[PDB]
DNA sequence: CGCTGCGTTTTTTTTTTCATGTGCCGGTCTCACACGTGCCTGGAGACTAGTAAGCGCTTCTAGTGGCGGTTAAAACGCGGTAGACAGCG
DNA sequence: GTATGAAAAAAAAAATCGCATCCCGGTGCCGAGGCCGCTCAATTGGTCGTAGACAGCTCTAGCACCGCTTAAACGCACGTACGCGCTGTCTACCGCGTTTTAACCGCCACTAGAAGCGCTTACTAGTCTCCAGGCACGTGTGAGACCGGCACATGAAAAAAAAAACGCAGCGGTAC
């Protein structure tokens, strides 16, 4: 057959999900999260569809606004793939660990 | 508390900022709370990353 | 149950694309489903403070606007 | 003849200043630079000696957080000299700049 | 009567500096690097502190205007009136 | 001519000095902590009074299941390539 | 005999090829846009009371000098260890095609709890008067820095001693 060269599908992957804003979390999976990481907090609490939503959208903001970050801290290092190492560095220096 | 501590160590009787410093910056709850606080003449614990240090 | 995994590999690659991340380690699925669990923990606590301070067994969306608010990640369209 | 090794007295003068906390700007110099900095906004201000010593703190101990950051994106380089790459990009994942 | 005095902010200060900072080793691009954001940083707090300064219709800036201004500026100092 | 080893001359590596900045002890001088005293303002007392808030009861929403169906999406795995990491100058 | 010349291979730029993304309409459904009449929150108008504008007066503290002293900054010099680019190995992370799964729909029925409406009480703000806590003055004595003399662990040098290229010499082999 005919096949793209490793990177070729990412980057169009990188274009299409930057010129839209569906939210990329499987919305029930985040939500059954949500309720699990609640009853640490109080149990039989209940959620307004939209405050799921609120959280979901946060969520993905944040993590989407940290690859950035990541990625930058990924490059510096002259490489192209993101690595633990380099959430890390980010966090740091946003000021999230110590 | 523990900066009162930080006063033996250094065998200081009065507290300075340093011990303030030492104190807060130490402990990892205080620390989080004063996150966005510079301690005026309270400088920095001691650090150097290691990749620094000479091999021997 | 443990819900963090529904975090699915191809979802949190997903993220990173959006991210402009070309490509993607195979131990930063597990980072960021940590990352994620951290951020979500911090939030839903003030946000579940604010419900129970209200006396409300209802989490609304202004208990998690205001979180955010407090959290530093203020959030557009959903009130306050 | 007697030298010490490049970067042996380097790392002697960070235990020296990391142990103290005495600020490392010449008082005068500093002075003059606020009120130069001060005319860019009022002409013939004056300053409470306290308000110029309230700067020159909070700004050595930006600087000295800088460099640290800073130094942590150096050594995420590999490297050890730090350069101002490595201060662009600690800026950046601060929010100082985009 | 010297217009330009981020130069007085010497080399050896912000080597200090950097020591502190825990750096080992020192591009001479910093210096210039380290000037520039000083300027911008004291710009932006002094701007703030001569807001306040002018808002009180006072001549003479206060140790408290610089602390309004820190803690606007996300950058709260402790030990001038805090 | 070509090799081969073996005394030579140098290089690498070890051992011992050695010159250095360290932080360590114990006596002087300074101005900053601590006390104190006396004055003044801001907290306490107490009672008045007017209104916020808490509890129960009224309604009806909007949150929680749960039931299948189809499909898009994850899963998994195989195959190869380009990018991560070390090593050289 | 010798300068010579066309095969291999390498590298490269062009044309199938096919593959995924944008534009053209056509279909329909849903949500924005807009009116309806109802409710309270904005306005109107007047009075009572205080906040702050105002002009002085006071004294503070900020400016600016004098003129030594020294430390720090500056400015050269010599060399080393770090930055940086170039390579080449291997493996891990992308790309595509089976197989597995669970989300997203558009229904269901049921209940809590949210959210509103009332009535009642106890909880605050609000007077005033009255002490004492707390602050702005002036005093003094002691912690602590500062100075200079110490052994003291040290990394840098100096002094021996266990290896890797260099001569240079002995000698065997082999055609001739
Ligand atoms: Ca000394
Ligand atoms: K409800
Ligand atoms: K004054």
């Amino acid at each position: 057959p005919h096949r793209y060269r490793p990177g070729t599908v990412a980057l169009r992957e990188i274009r299409r999900y930057q010129k839209s804003t569906e939210l990329l979390i499987r919305k029930l999976p985040f939500q059954r999260l949500v309720r699990e990481i609640a009853q640490d907090f109080k149990t039989d609490l209940r959620f307004q569809s939209s405050a799921v939503m609120a959280l979901q959208e946060a969520c993905e903001a944040y993590l989407v606004g940290l690859f950035e970050d990541t990625n930058l801290c990924a490059i510096h290092a002259k490489r192209v793939t993101i690595m633990p190492k380099d959430i890390q560095l980010a966090r740091r220096i946003r000021g999230e660990r110590a | 508390e523990l900066a009162g501590n930080a006063a033996r160590d250094n065998k200081k009787t009065r507290i300075i900022p340093r011990h303030l410093q030492l104190a807060i910056r130490n402990d990892e709850e205080l620390n989080k709370l004063l996150g966005r606080v510079t301690i005026a003449q309270g400088g920095v614990l001691p650090n150097i990353q290691a990749v620094l240090l000479p091999k021997k | 149950r443990d819900n963090i995994q529904g975090i699915t590999k191809p979802a949190i690659r997903r993220l990173a694309r959006r991210g402009g991340v070309k490509r993607i380690s195979g131990l930063i699925y597990e980072e960021t489903r940590g990352v994620l669990k951290v951020f979500l923990e911090n939030v839903i606590r003030d946000a579940v403070t604010y419900t129970e301070h209200a006396k409300r067994k209802t989490v609304t969306a202004m208990d998690v606007v205001y979180a955010l608010k407090r959290q530093g990640r203020t959030l557009y369209g959903f009130g306050g």
